[PDB]
């Protein structure tokens, strides 16, 4: 479920947010996405790459 | 005479101004102070 304020756990990642379909160019052997804070802004779905 | 030195020295601190970049930066050193020091404290939240 995306665009809505919801809770993910994703491989243990938990979190709370929007998903949202990115334009993250990340290449294949890339997992996560941190941020100046080291917070995760960018995650890779481990069902739908 | 003095009309004329008037405007002159109006025209020569409008280019004088237009070229020069380096003259606003006492004004300038201060937002980056502040930009500065709230960037610090972003990156105070990564350490661990
Ligand atoms: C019915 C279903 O959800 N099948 C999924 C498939 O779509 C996905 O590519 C794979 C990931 O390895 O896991 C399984």
């Amino acid at each position: 479920v995306k665009n809505k304020c919801v809770n993910f756990n994703f491989n243990g990642l938990t979190g709370t947010g929007v998903l949202t379909e990115s334009n993250k160019k990340f290449l294949p052997f890339q997992q996560f996405g941190r941020d100046i804070a080291d917070t995760t802004d960018a995650v890779r779905d481990p069902q739908t790459l | 005479l003095i009309a004329n030195q008037f405007n002159s020295a109006i025209g020569k601190i409008q280019d004088s101004l237009s070229s020069t970049p380096s003259a606003l930066g006492k004004l300038q050193d201060v937002v980056n102070q502040n930009a500065q020091a709230l960037n610090t404290l972003v990156k105070q939240l990564s350490s661990n």
